[PDB]
RNA sequence: AAAUUAGAGUUUGGUGCUGGCUCAGCUUUCAUGCGCCGAGCGGUGGUUUAUACACAUGCGAGCUUAAGGCCACGAGUGCGUAAUACGCGAGUU
RNA sequence: UAGUCGCGGCCUGGAACGUAUGCGUGAUAUUAGAGUUGGAGUAAGUCGUAACAGGUUGGGGUAGGGGAACCUGCUCCAGAGUC
RNA sequence: UGCUAGGUGACCCAAUACGGGCAUCGGGCAAAACUCGCGUAGGAUUAGCGAGCUGGGUCGCUUUUUUUUUUCAGCGGCCCAUGGCUUAUCCUUAGCCUGUCUUAACGGUACUAGGCCACGGUGGCACUGAAAAGGGGCCACGGUUCUUAUGAACCCAGCAGUGUUGAAUUUUGGACAAUCGCUUGAACGGCGGAUCCAGAUGCUGCUUACAAA
RNA sequence: AUUGUUUGAACACCCCCCAAGCACGUGCCAGAAGGGUCGGUAAAACGUGCGGUGUCAGUAUAAAGCGUCUUGACUAGGCAGGCAGCGCGUCUGAGCGUG
């Protein structure tokens, strides 16, 4: 999965990983990834987006990110 | 092994109805509303119809029912059974739509 | 890499070459054979026809010419008429020398007298290969005899 | 702990062949009648199957410090192509 | 050291070639169809005996003759009877 | 060549103290593009290929850049060796493979999603870009409208929706929140008929009597 | 954690294949059928009521693809005898080839 392929095509990246966001009756992650080539492609300058960065960070394999640089009041009704 | 039987093996994937043309229902404007008689032993006089169907060509279908009300120029929908008791003749006409609907009192 | 035979050299410094592949079917479980013919590169125009030659993919020189000869096999012997003519000269010269010599001893006798023990100097020859070979031993196998 | 072969009726005064037709199998449609349309959680599926026919109207690539800087990725169809295609396998300048 | 200098970046120029396009003149392809003929289907219009012991023993063959079924030769096959 | 991290700045912006853009360098891995080995619908009522139909030389084939060593092709012009193929050409069908259904298997054939290619009403061509055009540029065609007729405007095989044909084909819905993409150094920023959610509609898996806590 | 009682509705079929049968109606007419076909005045198929079998918010018809179909046979047909050995030979194709 480069820039070019959406989301869902044929990758040569094996895996975005063993992955479920839904909540799972406690320690309500996932579990996370398969290995060994996750550590190959963020270490050849593959890219990653900002939530696989915040869930790689979250996971303490990466360290994590600050988000915010300020407060103005989110709307959470918007769905 | 034998080469002749290796080059002995996409062809006509034939609808054996040709008038339908794979398709399985097709309206038509009915050019003739007939009746004739049977080969026998059958010597009821069984009522027909000659409609130019869809497809621009023309074939005869078989008129069910007690009675109809198809006169000319009147549109009908075809359906695939055949009737066996006249040769050459694959077409029946299906009754529920348009100007040749059902009975009275089935 | 390709060992195969070539076809055709009356092409600037080019000789066609057909190979003989086996394509599988799926339909019959029968592997057919084919040949298909390649268009190859000598440098040295030593390819006669009939020769059994190497070819190997280098850089493409053309349209298609694709590979380059590595090394003739083995070499197709050629029809010279005055070397056949030689053979002649030789041949009825052995034939003609051997019945004088020889010519009650029918000439039949003494040649096959002649093949007889030239084939027992063989056969001493190569039992006693045997013997360097394997030593004192019953010809049951040599795969016995390889412990 | 490897999960692997259904026929019957039809031809003839009857019997057996000879091959064909049909029905029972599975899958498939905004198929076509007749009948319900209680309400929710979902999967999915439409190659508007066809017309690569003609398109009303509206919207789909705009972002950003007048000016300039970045917008070939996504969606659709299969005309053409029987082979610079596509697949598989080796090596790349 | 002040008009020089400019290998190198931007600009009026001609032009082989390159569609669609025109009267000639070819190919493959399409339905319209003049117009002819054949196959098939059909309960009662109809003329003779091919076929079957089957009444001239028929026919694969190549030509002749007759309002029609057909027959005339010449080798074959007996896949017609039958002593 | 394209991305991401570094290191640099006689640059620009921000800074009660320091980070961004902007230029350049180089480490990482990467795409791209070419080549060849094979596979591949039938037709003799397609039998020679109306052609450079294949090869060799010569040039043109629009860059040097780390140590011993380094840089395709008929693609065009010219000679030239006269050969190259013979299911060769020509016709017509057809996007291709995995798939899906079935069969016990071998096989035989309409989809799922997704891989790659092709095309954008038709045909020709160029700019820029490293690489070329589905709502980018120019011309010719064919349509659709209008002119006071001289000429201009547009091209749903994008979404919804209209019309013919069809037995049959859906709502002119909401939304950037989730992705993912593009973009921007504030701002849970901006946009996306991709998508995500809802509709109509075949197939399916799965519930369904009310009352009351 | 709380309490009461219960099986709908249709569609097709009902001679054999194929599970299911009788009455009146009309008698080769109206008709049905996928095939064999049934009706030619005592219809177990067609007009209708009763009764029953399949599936069930579905059911039948129509088509289409596969199988059955060894019905293009490699697994897996054959070829005097249904249909199938070319009139015969020369024959360096391809293929099979240690006396």
């Amino acid at each position: 999965m480069e820039k070019r392929q959406a989301r869902n095509s044929g990758v040569r990246k094996e895996d975005v990983g063993w992955w479920d966001p839904n909540p799972a009756a406690d320690g309500n992650m996932h579990l996370g990834l398969n290995f060994d080539r996750l550590k190959y492609w963020l270490t050849a300058g593959a890219k990653p987006t900002d939530k696989v960065a915040e869930l790689l960070g979250h996971a303490g394999v990466l360290p994590k990110v600050p988000q915010p640089p300020h407060y103005n009041p989110r709307d959470p009704k918007d769905d | 092994a034998t080469v002749g039987q290796l080059l002995g093996g996409a062809k006509t994937r034939k609808c054996r109805i040709r008038q339908l043309d794979g398709s399985p229902f097709k309206k038509g404007i009915c050019l003739r509303v007939y009746t004739t008689s049977p080969k026998k032993p059958n010597s009821a006089n069984r009522k027909l119809a000659k409609v130019q169907l869809s497809n621009g060509l023309k074939a005869l279908a078989y008129i069910p029912g007690e009675g109809h009300n198809l006169q000319e120029h009147s549109m009908v929908l075809v359906s695939g059974n055949g009737v066996r008791d006249l040769p050459g003749v694959k077409l029946r006409i299906v009754r529920g739509r348009y100007d040749c609907a059902g009975v009275k009192d089935r | 890499e390709f060992i195969g035979r070539v076809v055709s050299n009356r092409m600037q410094k080019t000789v066609v070459v057909a190979v003989s592949y086996v394509v599988w079917v799926p339909k019959y479980k029968v592997y057919q054979k084919r040949v298909a013919r390649h268009k190859a590169r000598d440098e040295s125009q030593a390819s006669v026809i009939g020769d059994i030659v190497r070819i190997r993919k280098s850089r493409k020189f053309s349209r298609e010419v694709s590979y380059s000869v590595v090394d003739t096999l083995r070499k197709a012997h050629v029809y010279d008429p005055a070397a056949a003519a030689a053979l002649v000269a030789t041949r009825d010269a052995a034939r003609a020398a051997a019945a004088a010599s020889t010519g009650r001893s029918d000439p039949w006798v003494a040649e096959a007298a002649r093949r007889l023990d030239a084939s027992a100097a063989r056969l001493a020859a190569l039992r006693e290969l045997y013997e360097k070979e394997v030593g004192p031993g019953v010809p049951l196998s040599g795969a016995v005899l390889a412990v």
